[PDB]
């Protein structure tokens, strides 16, 4: 498995922050 | 230990008992903002006091727009007349490492050492002692600074202070200098850290282990980190606010008996 | 006392060979007041036996031709004792010495002296000196281990020398050096001026446990 | 639920006045007169000196000494100081108790001395007797009695204001010798063992008492003429071996000028007895045997068993004669403000014990240690060498195997 990119990790962090209620 | 909140800093760091006189306190409050304009500093930090046999060295520094830039050191003997100090090199430290004892208090005083007679000034010794303390036991909390992708590091204006859980942990405090061990850290360890927040070396991996005596003065409303590698250093932190700072009041001698001491 | 009276034999109870010499297991009361109980061979001691001296000294172990040999336990009249190998009435091989104040030395032996690797535990403190022994003096690479710490470095004439480091249980090491510093000039009575070599620790760096 | 609130609910016991609705005013008059120090004025003077705690912590210890003096029959008290630590600091008060109300520990040594004479009887085997050891162990240096020497000043220690104070155990001469030979932090807990070389015969509470006594014996200083010796009538013939161990405050102390107190070291005099290298304040002879035993050993007394009498510095010694730490003066004198000589107060800093400070406005003084409780040394703390290996029993004729005759 390829490690996720720093761009992808920041995208997941940005998506999860917008998912915060 | 900002000059704008120096009075609050001295009142909070007075829990270590090494305060200052109202003569020296108000002289410091006025003279730091004088040094701030006279050298056009963005911020001015009161370093602390190096005790002596006749007089006490009162040390402070100024900073540029970049918070990680090399700072400029100034010293005083009565908290009024401030004189700048030269930067240190490797030969500068290597000369000064052989001098032991307390400071006389006179910047023109000189120490004689026999090498297998090298003259080593007290101002020469003062500069190296300040720089050795600055590289070793400087503390800044996590999130106080953010590093832009352009390269300069600025003060985070959204920094609301550490939480109650993070203030009790040594990993939330970082060295206030350029990273050293972070470059040696592996890529797997680098994947979990924020490049804009975790760009410094943490106090959890400080050498030696257990060099920080973290204490709860007024019940972690004031978080007091006292250095054990350098006695007389007290760093205060007030959680959920912007109050922070460190002060060194001592003889300027390393506690290299720390393995014997722990 | 090893100059035998060839005509003063003393008391003996045990077997004898065809030549009249003492053989086999027997008990002999020697003319110096000492007593022995053990096996004999051709009028000489051989094998296991117990030799009890006059003042309270006693050896339990093997003997070979009027000389102590093999494993043996000697309990000295001062209350100290040694348990280990013997060779020609000398402390040899590996052995344990229990001293007069419950100090325990455990290690090699050579000609009644502490030699080779050895561990000397001080009973009053609890520190153990683990390292090379040369003629009963502290020398070579050695470890002074006490409670939560150990010094790892070199020794010389019971004065530790040179570079070394202290390893503590909290997770740290302290690298420095020992300098042999001769400032104590004894104003005692005029008898054999002893250079009281005082080693001073001078640390240079502190490291974590790797 | 934050520990800020935990101290807050603990400190409100100090802040709240007790529900003394029914307590006699005469009893309140007899209690609240003479049992208290001026900690608050001291900290301001040490604030003038450039040291001392902040106000809010000082007033909290100022509260903590109230509950301490209300709970215990304290005659005199003084804020000794604050010794910092790893997990928590120690707030230390030096006191003196009333007469006849001391909680005397009722002979704990009576149990320890009755567990060695276990003679084994009724076993008849008269062969192979062990040679009994003639090693008489060196006599342990006896503890100093109460209200005398290093044990003269009783010390209570509290971790935080609002927490109950705990009595420090009395200090031992073997403890002081070892505490000088070791150097350790404090962990904030008095039950933590002192794990060092040589081993400390006691916990952190005993080490804290030993460190406090060492600080008190060498930092507690007074202006010259503040304290005077009492004029005892009739004891002119008993001054040969016993020094004057008592001092009284001089009512005629007009006062030394601050500039004289700063420019001259000799105007500061110590007011606590020095602790000897034996570990006492008054020397003890460990070789002084019984008179019934001396009558038979008068013909073979060697000249190698003499112990030189350790005589320390007496009471009221100027700080100028204290030992220079490699041409470093042991005391630092400065004005509280160099711009004003008239309201300068004499800042005195102990270079021998960093964190020990003493003020003098001319008439009032206190001594106050705020540090880590450790002695300043120019070189490293060198751990002691292993003791020399005891010389084995020599291989004489009693170890040389006597030959077998034919």
């Amino acid at each position: 498995e390829v490690a996720p990119s720093m761009l992808e990790i920041t995208i997941q962090n940005a998506k999860a922050y917008l998912l915060k209620t | 230990m900002d000059a704008d909140s120096l009075l609050l800093s001295l009142e909070l760091a007075s829990g270590s008992g090494q305060g200052l006189s109202p003569d020296r306190r108000a002289s410091l409050l006025t003279s730091l903002m004088l040094v701030k304009r006279d050298y056009r500093y963005d911020r001015v930090l009161f370093w602390g006091r190096i005790l002596g046999l006749v007089a006490d060295y009162y040390i402070a520094q100024g900073l540029s727009e970049d918070q990680l830039a090399p700072r400029k050191t100034l010293y005083s003997l009565n908290c009024t007349e401030w004189s700048l100090l030269p930067p240190a090199t490797e030969e500068m430290v290597a000369q000064s490492s052989v001098v032991k004892g307390r400071f006389m208090g006179d910047p023109s005083y000189e120490y004689e050492h026999t090498e297998l007679v090298v003259q080593i000034k007290e101002e020469t010794r003062l500069v190296s002692v300040i720089d050795q303390i600055d590289k070793a036991v400087a503390i800044i909390p996590r999130g106080a600074l953010f590093k832009t992708p352009f390269g300069p590091t600025h003060v985070n204006r959204t920094f609301e202070g550490l939480s109650l859980s993070e203030a009790k942990k040594l990993s939330s405090y970082f060295h206030f200098r350029e990273p050293v061990e972070l470059k040696n850290k592996t890529l797997l360890e680098k994947a979990d850290l924020d490049p804009s927040l975790d760009f410094m070396d943490s106090l959890e991996h400080d050498i030696p282990k257990g060099s920080w005596s973290i204490q709860m003065e007024r019940g972690n409303a004031l978080v007091v980190l006292r250095s054990l590698l350098w006695p007389g250093l007290t760093f205060y932190h007030a959680p959920r606010t912007k109050n922070y700072g460190y002060v060194y009041v001592g003889t300027g001698e390393k506690n290299m008996d720390l393995p014997f001491m722990l | 006392l090893e100059e035998e009276g060839e005509n003063d034999i003393g008391e003996y109870e045990g077997g004898r060979n065809e030549a009249g010499e003492r053989h086999g297991r027997g008990r002999a009361r020697l003319p110096n007041g000492d007593t022995y109980e053990g096996s004999y061979e051709f009028g000489k001691r051989h094998g296991q036996g117990i030799y009890k001296f006059k003042n309270g000294a006693r050896y339990i172990g093997e003997y070979v031709r009027n000389k102590k040999h093999g494993q043996g336990t000697f309990i000295y009249p001062d209350g100290s004792r040694y348990e280990g190998e013997w060779a020609n009435d000398l402390r040899h091989g590996h052995g344990v010495y229990y001293y007069i104040n419950n100090d325990t030395y455990t290690g090699e032996w050579f000609a009644h002296q502490r030699h080779g690797q050895g561990t000397y535990l001080y009973a009053e403190t609890g520190s153990k000196y683990v390292g090379t022994w040369v003629n009963g003096q502290q020398e070579g690479t050695a470890e002074l281990i006490h409670l939560n710490h150990r010094y790892q470095g070199k020794f010389l004439n019971k004065n530790p020398v040179g570079p070394g480091k202290y390893v503590f249980d909290v997770g740290c090491e302290q690298h420095g050096e020992y300098r042999l510093t001769d400032m104590e000039r004894g104003e005692e009575e005029e008898e054999e001026e002893l250079v009281t070599v005082v080693p001073k620790w001078k640390a240079t760096q502190i490291t974590e446990l790797a | 639920l934050l520990p800020t609130y935990e101290i807050a609910e603990k400190q409100k016991a100090l802040f709240l006045q007790g529900h003394l609705e029914g307590v006699d005013q005469e009893l309140e008059d007899e209690i609240a007169e003479n049992a208290l120090p001026n900690v608050m004025e001291s900290a301001f003077y040490f604030e003038q000196a450039g040291v001392g705690l902040g106000t809010d912590e000082t007033y909290r210890i100022f509260l903590a000494l109230k509950q301490l003096t209300d709970t215990h029959p304290i005659q005199r008290c003084r804020f000794w100081g604050k010794i910092l630590g790893l997990e928590m600091n120690y707030i230390v008060a030096e006191v003196e108790f009333r007469e006849g109300e001391d909680e005397e520990e009722v002979e704990e040594e009576d149990v320890a001395e009755e567990r060695d004479n276990g003679e084994s009887e009724a076993h008849e085997d008269e062969e192979d007797e062990l040679p009994k050891s003639f090693y008489k162990a060196p006599q342990a240096i006896p503890k100093e009695e109460s209200r005398t020497g290093a044990n003269k000043y009783v010390y209570f220690v509290c971790n935080e204001p609002g927490r109950p104070w705990v009595k420090l155990p009395p200090v031992i001469p073997a403890q002081i010798v070892i505490a000088r030979k070791i150097k350790k932090f404090f962990t904030g807990r008095l039950d933590a063992p002192i794990i060092s070389y040589p081993p400390f015969p006691g916990n952190e509470s005993n080490y804290l008492r030993a460190q406090i006594a060492r600080i008190s014996a060498g930092t507690h200083v007074s202006p010259l003429g503040f304290y005077q010796f009492g004029e005892e009538e009739g004891e002119e013939e008993e001054e040969a071996e016993g020094g004057r161990n008592s001092f009284e405050e001089n009512p005629d102390f007009e006062g030394i000028q601050v500039i004289d107190l700063v420019e001259s070291l000799s105007n500061w005099v110590h007011h606590v007895q020095h602790i000897l290298s034996q570990g006492r304040c008054n020397w003890f002879n460990s070789i002084q045997k019984n008179e019934e035993e001396e009558e038979e050993e008068d013909e073979e007394k060697d000249d190698s068993d003499y112990i030189e009498q350790e005589v320390g510095l007496p009471l009221l010694t100027p700080i100028s004669e204290d030992l220079e730490i490699q041409n470093i003066p042991p005391w630092t004198t400065r004005l509280s403000s160099n711009l004003i000589p008239q309201y300068a107060i004499a800042v005195l800093q102990s270079n021998l014990w960093p964190g020990a400070y003493a003020f003098s406005n001319g008439k009032k003084f206190e001594n106050f240690y705020i540090g880590w409780g450790h002695k300043y040394s120019p070189d490293n703390y060198t751990p002691p060498v292993p003791p020399p290996v005891y010389q084995e029993y020599p291989s004489g004729p009693e170890i040389t195997e006597m030959d077998d005759p034919s």
